[PDB]
């Protein structure tokens, strides 16, 4: 039995940022989906394009696990056809999506009293992201009619800010860990059955 | 690249930076306030300095974008709020002088000390002179304390005030404001919104009209208080003259609460106090806030967060840690709402908990808005919402529902009259004083009063409007208005009149929409969900919309109307007309205790 590398993602020790999220490709495996229940209050367990009523006894050619950390208020932008700043200039899901988004509260792990500046996100970019695109480039943004030249002064802005989580914040600003399980079944393959 | 999108990008950067810096500063301040050690003072000072430097540099940068060539209204309001530079326009020479003058005045007021006859001790403003004014009923002692506190402070403060006025006037002139009074009135100004427009000049006319409508009730109350004070000092008080300044129950006359004991209508009837029931039922500190949250849930307003219960200081620590016991509601930001209060098991703390919970509810309501648009619609909106909750949480109906007052409780006309009398003292005593003081300061700033009439015009206006007369003549050496804390600390004093009017406007509108039958002074909005959603429409606007629109949403009219205030005191007006049949309802300027 090819048990999937689950328990190495949902039970990781360092999720990535949301400007450069983490992508893992799972294939040629058996995917048990009863391991999730014991993890945490996985209050976000939305599923789009499929039926989550334990209908995962099919076969899929590919599974994509996209992991990152965001704010509590921003876990509603991980959905088809949404707008904001975790969608326009960050991880953007397609309008037609066949997967499950699982987001749960990880306040005790990713929040330090002094602050946790390890996580970051992007505030400015020229145009919105095409679905599943990544942009790790850090070039000085230009909002005016003058060259940046590599210095962030007036109208020249560094692209990525920092979340800076603290344990005393409200639930709307506490860090939530998000894992997106995209599914994929091509022209009749039989790779990953669960 | 249009200017509009450049301003948008600049504000998007500013919001994110400012929110974090403000949260850090507020957390440092909270730590200092709940833990009084020099290290916390250092941390608080450093955080405040960082915030001030960041705000100054951002305000300097924001001016580059012209206020013109802007289309969106919200962006225009945000940029106008950010662009105000305050006193930075003054040169290097004048700014240091102004800061030195303000610090000197604050230190002189704080360092208060008046000696006593027989060289017994040395009495500061608190708690010696304050207790003497509040409790003593001896004409000589009160007169001596009042005169000493007036002279010892005013003689020093007089020279500084003229230079302060000149400097502040110059600063206002530089900022295109006519004078400091115009700058202070510019907090009630709405531009570019037809049918919702307000001007700095119209505020004076509105205040004058409201006070002119108020005046008859204050005249009846003042005549009754004079008649009751005649008994204690028959020789010193004329039947048809102004009252002595030093016999008004406090140092300045701002409140008349301390005169209740003398002037209680029915001494035999007691007041409604539920301290004994709370003690008998083992009501602890947490229970009071639990009941306040229950009331706010009843009105269908949201619950309290789980950070409120775990992080707040809802009782005195009991450890060695030293705290400031002044009850405050903290909105640190980013979802952190707390309350600091040294709770005791009393009815007063019950009402104070309701008030602070109303402030927390307003803070939670307007959280959606951007950083620069998270406050009350005007400077007087934030306290009316707190006051209406404590108004509701004192009716006998609420205290019977909660189980404190016994079900067989019977209401007396006399007890209600006594409650209305105490409320009328506390609420109506301050209105003429506040209006007169603000009018005097406006006239001084406008230059309509020469420097040799600062004490003639002050007492003349006090005689005409307030109905109070000085005990002893004072020359230009004395500066009576500067003895007050607010005047000596450069604080606006016109937010205590509009707040009082808005509170009763809100408490009439909500009681009307809550389907209540009866006198307004006995109204409860608990278990009513229409009032909660009529209130949430105003509490969630913040500063995004003009204050005229925010006021119209809850009450229905875009103007400050004092009709609900008189509607509240309707039962008392008839009783005060009945009791004042024989006495003369009026005062004459001419008579003075000096003669
Ligand atoms: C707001 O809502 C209702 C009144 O509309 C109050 O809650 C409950 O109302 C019922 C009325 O049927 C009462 O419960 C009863 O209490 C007796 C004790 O006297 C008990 O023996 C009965 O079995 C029944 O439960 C009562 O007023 C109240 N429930 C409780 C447990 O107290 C509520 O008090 C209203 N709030 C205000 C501020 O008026
Ligand atoms: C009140 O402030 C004092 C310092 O001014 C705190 O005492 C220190 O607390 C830290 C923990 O953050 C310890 O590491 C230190 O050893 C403590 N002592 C000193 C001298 O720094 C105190 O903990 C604060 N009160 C509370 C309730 O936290
Ligand atoms: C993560 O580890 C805990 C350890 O007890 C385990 O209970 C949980 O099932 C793990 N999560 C998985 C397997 O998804
Ligand atoms: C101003 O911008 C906000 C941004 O969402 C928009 O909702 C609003 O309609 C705009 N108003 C005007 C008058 O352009
Ligand atoms: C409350 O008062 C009654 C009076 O009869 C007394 O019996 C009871 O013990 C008291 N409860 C207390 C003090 O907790
Ligand atoms: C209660 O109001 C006044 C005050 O005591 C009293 O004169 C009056 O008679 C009482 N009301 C009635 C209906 O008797
Ligand atoms: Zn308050």
């Amino acid at each position: 039995t090819n048990l999937c590398p689950f328990d190495e993602v949902f039970n990781a020790t360092r999720f990535a940022s949301v400007y450069a999220w983490n992508r893992k490709r799972i294939s040629n495996c058996v995917a048990d989906y009863s391991v999730l229940y014991n993890l945490a209050p996985f209050f976000t367990f939305k599923c789009y394009g499929v039926s989550p009523t334990k209908l995962n006894d099919l076969c899929f050619t590919n599974v994509y696990a996209d992991s990152f950390v965001i704010r509590g208020d921003e876990v509603r932008q991980i959905a088809p056809g949404q707008t904001g700043n975790i969608a326009d200039y960050n991880y953007k899901l397609p309008d037609d999506f066949t997967g499950c988004v699982i987001a749960w509260n990880s306040n005790k792990l990713d929040s330090k009293v002094s602050g946790n500046y390890n996580y970051l996100y992007r505030l400015f970019r020229k145009s919105n992201l095409k679905p599943f695109e990544r942009d790790i480039s850090t070039e000085i943004y230009q909002a005016g009619n003058k060259p940046c030249n590599g210095v962030a002064g007036f109208n020249c802005y560094f692209p990525l800010r920092s979340y800076s989580f603290r344990p005393t914040y409200g639930v709307g600003h506490q860090p939530y860990r998000v894992v997106v399980l995209s599914f994929e079944l091509l022209h009749a393959p039989a790779t990953v059955c669960g | 690249s249009t200017t509009e999108e450049q301003a948008k990008t600049f504000l998007e950067k500013f919001n994110h930076e400012a929110e974090d810096l403000s949260y850090q500063s507020s957390l440092a301040s909270w730590n200092y306030n709940t833990n009084i050690t020099d290290e916390n003072v250092q941390k608080m000072n450093e955080a405040r300095a960082k915030w001030s430097a960041f705000y100054e540099e951002q305000s300097r940068m924001a001016k580059t974008y012209s206020l013109e060539e802007i289309q969106n209204l919200t962006l225009k309001r945000q940029l106008k709020a950010l662009q105000q530079s305050g006193t930075s326009v003054l040169s290097a020479e004048k700014s240091k002088r102004l800061n030195t003058i303000l610090n000197t005045m604050s230190t002189i007021y704080s360092t208060g000390k008046v000696l006593d006859p027989n060289t017994q001790e040395c009495l500061a403003l608190e708690p010696g002179l304050d207790d003497i004014m509040e409790n003593s009923r001896d004409y000589n002692r009160r007169l001596w304390a009042w005169e000493g506190w007036r002279a010892e402070v005013g003689k020093q403060l007089r020279p500084l005030y003229e230079e302060y006025v000149v400097l502040e006037n110059e600063m206002a002139r530089a900022n295109n404001y006519e004078d400091y009074g115009d700058y202070w009135r510019g907090d009630y100004e709405v531009t570019e919104a037809g049918d919702y427009d307000y001007s700095r000049d119209q505020l004076m006319k509105d205040v004058e009209n409201t006070f002119a409508e108020i005046k008859p009730l204050y005249e009846q109350l003042h005549a009754y208080v004079r008649a009751k004070l005649m008994d204690t000092y028959p020789s010193y008080i004329s039947p048809t003259g102004c009252l002595p300044a030093h016999l008004l129950g406090d140092m300045w006359g701002r409140f008349w609460t301390n005169l209740y004991s003398l002037t209680v209508p029915f001494k035999h009837k007691p007041s409604i106090d539920v301290t004994e029931k709370m003690k008998n039922q083992s009501w602890d500190a947490e229970r009071i806030f639990k009941e306040a949250e229950k009331f706010f849930v009843s009105i269908s307003l949201p619950h309290m967060t789980q950070g409120f219960w775990d992080n707040s200081m809802l009782t005195e620590p009991g450890d060695g840690r030293k705290v400031v016991c002044h009850p405050t509601a903290w909105d640190l930001g980013k979802g952190d709402f707390r309350i600091k209060m040294c709770t005791k098991v009393t009815m007063d703390d019950f009402l104070t908990a309701h008030h602070e919970m109303g402030h927390i509810q307003y803070d939670m309501a307007y959280a959606a808005q951007p950083y620069l648009l998270r406050d009350g619609a005007n400077e007087g909106f934030h306290e009316a919402v707190g006051e209406i909750m404590s108004l509701s949480a004192a009716t006998p109906h609420y205290l019977k529902a909660l189980g404190l007052l016994e079900p067989d409780f019977y209401e007396d006309n006399e007890t209600e009259i006594n409650f209305l009398l105490k409320q009328a003292l506390t609420i109506v005593g301050t209105l003429p004083f506040t209006y007169m003081l603000e009018k005097w300061r406006w006239m001084v700033f406008k230059g309509e009063i020469p420097k040799e009439q600062w004490m003639e015009k002050w007492w003349e206006m006090k005689r005409e409007i307030v109905g109070v007369v000085e005990p002893l003549p004072h020359d230009e050496t004395y500066c009576d208005p500067a003895c007050l804390f607010h005047v000596a600390e450069d604080y606006s004093f016109i937010r205590y009149y509009t707040r009082t009017i808005y509170q009763f406007q809100f408490h009439e509108a909500l009681c009307k929409t809550a389907n209540h039958e009866g006198a307004l002074f006995k109204c409860d909005i608990s278990n009513s969900t229409e009032a909660g959603q009529r209130l949430l429409q105003m509490l969630s606007l913040g500063k995004s919309e003009p204050w005229t629109l925010a006021l119209e949403s809850i009450v229905g009219i875009k103007t400050m109307d004092v009709k609900p205030l008189l509607n509240y005191f309707e039962p008392l007006f008839t009783w005060l007309k009945e009791q004042n049949r024989n006495s003369f309802v009026g005062w004459s300027t001419e008579w003075t205790p000096y003669s």
